[PDB]
C-alpha cells in the first residue's frame, strides 16, 4: 500500500545513514595503533588493509542506494503529489484557453474583412453589363 | 583446461580457491593436531628477541598506506559522483504536464483515453512508460 | 513543483558532498605530518553536518509524502482544452488554404 511504500522508504534512509555513519566510525576506530600480542604484525595489517578498503567500498555502495532513494522520491512526487498535478492541470488548461481565444478573434476578424470585400465584388459582378 | 563456462571472473576465482586450499589446510593441520594420533603438541618456553621496533614502525607503515588506499576509493567513488551527476524524470515531468499518469505494481501506465473528459467508449487507453530517454 | 524537486537535486549534490568530506578527512589522516588539525576539525563537523541534514531532508520529505499520498490515480486531466485548441489551430489552417486559392485566382486574373 501507500503507507507500506512510505514506510519501506524510511527504512532504507535510516538504514542507509546508519551504514556510512557506523562505517565511518570503523574505519576510524581501526585507523588506531595498538600494541601487538599473538596478531604477527604482516597478518594484523593486512587484515586492516582488507577491512578498510571493504568499509571504504561499503561506504560508497550506502551513497549509490542513497541517490536510489532520492530517485524512488522523485518518482513518487511526480506521479501522485496531488496539488502539483492540480497547478499543472489549471496552467495548461488556462494557457490553451488563451490561445483559442486568440484564434478565434483573428477568424472573426477575418471573416468581417472577407465579407466587406465579398459585398463589394458582389455589387461589381452583378451590375456588370457585359 | 576448462572450467564451467566462466570466462570473466576466473582470477578472482583463482585468489578464492588458493584462499580455499590454505584454509582447508588450516582446518586439516588443526583437526590432525587436535587427535592425539599422526600428530601431537608439546609446551616450549621460547623466546625470541625483535632486531628492530617492528609494532611502531610497521603498524605506522602499514596503516598509512591502509589509509591511503581507503581515501583513494573513496574519493574515486566522489569523483564518479560528481561526474555522474554532471534525465529520466525530468521527461516524467513534461510528460506529466501534459498527460494522465499513474503507477501500478513497478508498472507506469498512462490513460489515452476522454473517459476523463466524459466519454463512456469501451476501451481502455492504457500506454506504457518505457525507459529507453523515454518512450511509450 | 520546482521547489521539492530542487530540494531532492540539492539532496543529491550533498550526497556527493558527504563522500568527498569523508574522503578528504581520511586523506588528511593518512598524511605523515597532518599539521592543520584544526582543519581536520572542520572537514569533520563538516561530514556530520551534511550526513545530519541529508538525513533531516529526507525524513522531512518522507513526511510529507505521507501527508499527500492517497493510493489513487488522480482522475482529473486536461485534454478537453488540448482538443479545442486543435480544433482551433485547424480552423485556421483550412482559412490560409483558402485564403492561398483565392489570392492565387486573383493573381491569375490580374495576370493577363
Amino acid at each position: 500500500s501507500k503507507e507500506t511504500l512510505l514506510q519501506s522508504y524510511n527504512k532504507r534512509l535510516k538504514d542507509d545513514i546508519k551504514s556510512i555513519m557506523d562505517n565511518f566510525t570503523e574505519i576510524i576506530k581501526t585507523a588506531k595503533i595498538e600494541d601487538e600480542t599473538q596478531v604477527s604484525r604482516a597478518t594484523q595489517g593486512e587484515q586492516d588493509n582488507y577491512e578498510m578498503h571493504v568499509r571504504a567500498a561499503n561506504i560508497v555502495r550506502a551513497g549509490e542506494s542513497l541517490m536510489k532513494l532520492v530517485s524512488d522520491l522523485k518518482q513518487f512526487l511526480i506521479l501522485n503529489d496531488f496539488p502539483s498535478v492540480n497547478e499543472a492541470i489549471d496552467q495548461r488548461n488556462q494557457q490553451l484557453r488563451t490561445l483559442q481565444e486568440e484564434c478565434d478573434r483573428k477568424l472573426i476578424t477575418l471573416r468581417d474583412e472577407i465579407s466587406i470585400d465579398l459585398y463589394e465584388l458582389e455589387e461589381e459582378y452583378y451590375s456588370s453589363s457585359s | 583446461k576448462f572450467q564451467p563456462s566462466l570466462w570473466p571472473w576466473d582470477s578472482v576465482r583463482n585468489n578464492l580457491r588458493s584462499a580455499l586450499t590454505e584454509m582447508c589446510v588450516l582446518y586439516d593441520v588443526l583437526s590432525i593436531v587436535r587427535d592425539k594420533k599422526f600428530m601431537t603438541l608439546d609446551p616450549v618456553s621460547q623466546d625470541a628477541l625483535p632486531p628492530k621496533q617492528n609494532p611502531q614502525t610497521l603498524q605506522l607503515i602499514s596503516k598509512k598506506k591502509s589509509l591511503a588506499g581507503a581515501a583513494q576509493i573513496l574519493l574515486k567513488g566522489a569523483e564518479r559522483l560528481t561526474k555522474s551527476v554532471t534525465d529520466f524524470n525530468s521527461e516524467l515531468l513534461r510528460l506529466r504536464q501534459h498527460w494522465k499518469l499513474r503507477k501500478v505494481g513497478d508498472k507506469i501506465l498512462g490513460d489515452l483515453s476522454y473517459r476523463s473528459a466524459g466519454s463512456l467508449f469501451p476501451h481502455h487507453g492504457t500506454f506504457e512508460v518505457i525507459k529507453n530517454p523515454l518512450d511509450v | 513543483l520546482a521547489n521539492e524537486r530542487l530540494r531532492a537535486l540539492e539532496d543529491i549534490e550533498r550526497e556527493i558532498g558527504a563522500i568527498l568530506q569523508n574522503a578528504g578527512t581520511v586523506i588528511l589522516e593518512l598524511s605523515k605530518e597532518k599539521t592543520n588539525e584544526r582543519l581536520l576539525d572542520r572537514q569533520a563537523a563538516a561530514f556530520t553536518a551534511s550526513v545530519q541534514h541529508v538525513e533531516a531532508e529526507l525524513s522531512a520529505q518522507i513526511r510529507y509524502l505521507t501527508q499527500v499520498a492517497t493510493g489513487q490515480p488522480h482522475e482529473g486531466s486536461s485534454y478537453s482544452s488540448r482538443k479545442d485548441c486543435q480544433m482551433a489551430l485547424k480552423r485556421v489552417d483550412y482559412a490560409r488554404l483558402k485564403l492561398s486559392d483565392v489570392a492565387r485566382t486573383c493573381e491569375q486574373m490580374l495576370e493577363n
